[PDB]
């Protein structure tokens, strides 16, 4: 061993259907100009 | 009236051209469905991208740019035909020329093209939007700047593939003004951006570090919002994803404290990250794990390895584990981490868990095993403490249990320590 337990984003931050589409949360990618 | 509108729009006369396209702006600009794809039926999107040249009276490019930007709102294909229109390299020529006023409706429309695909994403940068850009940030109109992040954010956006780096790193000193901006929704998208930017390899994290991003990140960490905190977060535990010298900027930034008032998080996703992150530090070396104790975090992982979410609860378990790799460099880790409970979680994890949980609980068991029976030379003694315990919590039986696993690392290490220490 002696191997790193070192874990990106994608690998880790462990995953579900839900949680990927709620903490989706993100500015929305567009947005239209009103009154 | 869309036949006559049309009518107004080829005349040329300016007067005519200006009515007909504040007419188009205001029905692509109405509260309930605007007609995006009639618009495009009438072929009028060529003649308002005629609108922005630059000789063109700046009123005529404001609205031109306004209807553009609506248009490009919608669909990927709606997008498509302002791209296909050209529009963009006169969005970007606005972005210097233009008034406030211009500027904010061009960088608007640039967001929306941008936000569309990764391939439009990067069609904006190609076409070399990145200076003017930055230029707009050296204005002092509350509207435009807010507007340009989210612009910003949308370009340093997405991971299949990343965008240029040689082009979005240029953003990061205005980032790193942009997080202390008083504006919560300039904030906001900043860290976004930057949380963006800071999921990378080694020369990413430390261009983020270069900037003295971090410090005011772990500050962000404390702020009233959860709007702030999870972009901030986010960016935090990519910055301690890093290598040993790169996360200790971020526990110098004192991420620490911070992390222990975002374990009671009643938003899920900010307790996950704050366990996915101490993991990571967790994950450093023998002074880091040690800092990780010393900041009293350790209780506040039991509990949730004991009784959070699945999802979390396998992120405490991460760091718990990783933190108890540092026993063979001073068993006195793994002394405390035992007299903080973490045995009987740990076992209670091996059935409910998938298999990558399952060799990380393992490891831990091991490492927790392992210093036991050193414990046991070191001063003469005929039981391993820790073995005890764990068979005590019925841990035993879990981990024997375990070689009946389809998996071969699993089972080799299931073996060998129900042999080696029962």
């Amino acid at each position: 061993l002696g191997s790193t337990n070192k874990r990106k984003r994608e690998q880790i931050s462990t995953d579900n259907e839900a949680k990927m589409q709620i903490q989706e949360e993100k500015s929305p990618k567009k947005k239209r100009k009103k009154r | 009236e869309l036949p006559q509108m049309t009518q107004q729009l080829n005349s040329d006369d300016m007067q005519e051209q200006l009515s007909a396209t504040v007419k188009f702006r205001q029905i692509l600009s109405r509260e309930h469905r605007p007609p995006i794809d009639v618009v495009i039926q009438a072929g009028v999107v060529p003649r308002l991208v005629e609108f922005m040249r630059e000789n063109q009276p700046e009123m005529l490019q404001l609205e031109a740019a306004w209807a553009l930007t609506n248009i490009a709102s919608g669909t990927s294909a709606q997008t498509k035909v302002v791209v296909d229109a050209d529009a963009v390299p006169l969005f970007i020529q606005l972005l210097y020329t233009g008034s406030v006023e211009v500027k904010e409706q061009a960088i608007w429309a640039l967001g929306n093209v941008a936000g569309d695909s990764t391939d439009y994403r990067d069609y904006v940068l190609q076409c070399n939007a990145m200076e003017p850009i930055l230029g707009l940030f050296n204005s002092n109109k509350p509207s435009l700047i807010r507007t340009a992040t989210w612009t910003l954010s949308n370009l340093c956006r997405g991971k299949k593939p990343q965008p240029d780096w040689s082009v979005v790193s240029q953003a990061l000193p205005t980032l790193a003004k942009l997080i202390y901006s008083m504006d919560t929704e300039t904030l906001v998208d900043a860290c976004w951006a930057i949380s963006y930017l800071s999921d990378g390899p080694q020369e990413a994290i430390q261009a983020v570090i270069d900037v003295r991003i971090p410090k005011r990140l772990v500050e962000l960490l404390s702020h009233e919002s959860t709007l702030v905190q999870t972009p901030a977060l986010r960016a935090v535990g990519n910055i301690v994803t890093g290598n040993d010298l790169q996360t200790q900027v971020v526990i110098n930034a004192g991420v620490l404290p911070a992390l222990r008032l975002l374990l009671s998080s009643p938003k899920e996703n900010i307790k996950k990250e704050a366990c996915w992150t101490i993991s990571n530090i967790t994950a450093g070396n023998t002074e880091q794990i040690q800092a990780v104790i010393d900041a009293n975090l350790i209780p506040p992982l039991v509990k949730l390895l004991e009784v959070a979410e699945y999802k979390t609860k396998k992120e405490a378990c991460w760091a718990i584990s990783n933190a108890s790799s540092g026993g063979l460099q001073r068993p006195d880790i793994i002394r405390y981490l035992v007299s903080q409970g973490c045995i009987k979680p740990l076992c209670d994890l091996l059935e409910i868990a998938d298999n990558r949980i399952i060799e990380v609980t393992l490891d831990a068991l091991e490492n927790i095993l392992k210093m036991g029976e050193a414990d046991k030379e070191a001063r003469g003694l005929n039981i391993n403490e820790n073995a005890d315990f764990i068979e005590k919590a019925g841990g035993m039986e879990k981990i024997f249990n375990c070689q009946q696993n389809e998996n071969d690392k699993i089972y080799e290490k299931a073996y060998k320590i129900i042999e080696t220490y029962f």
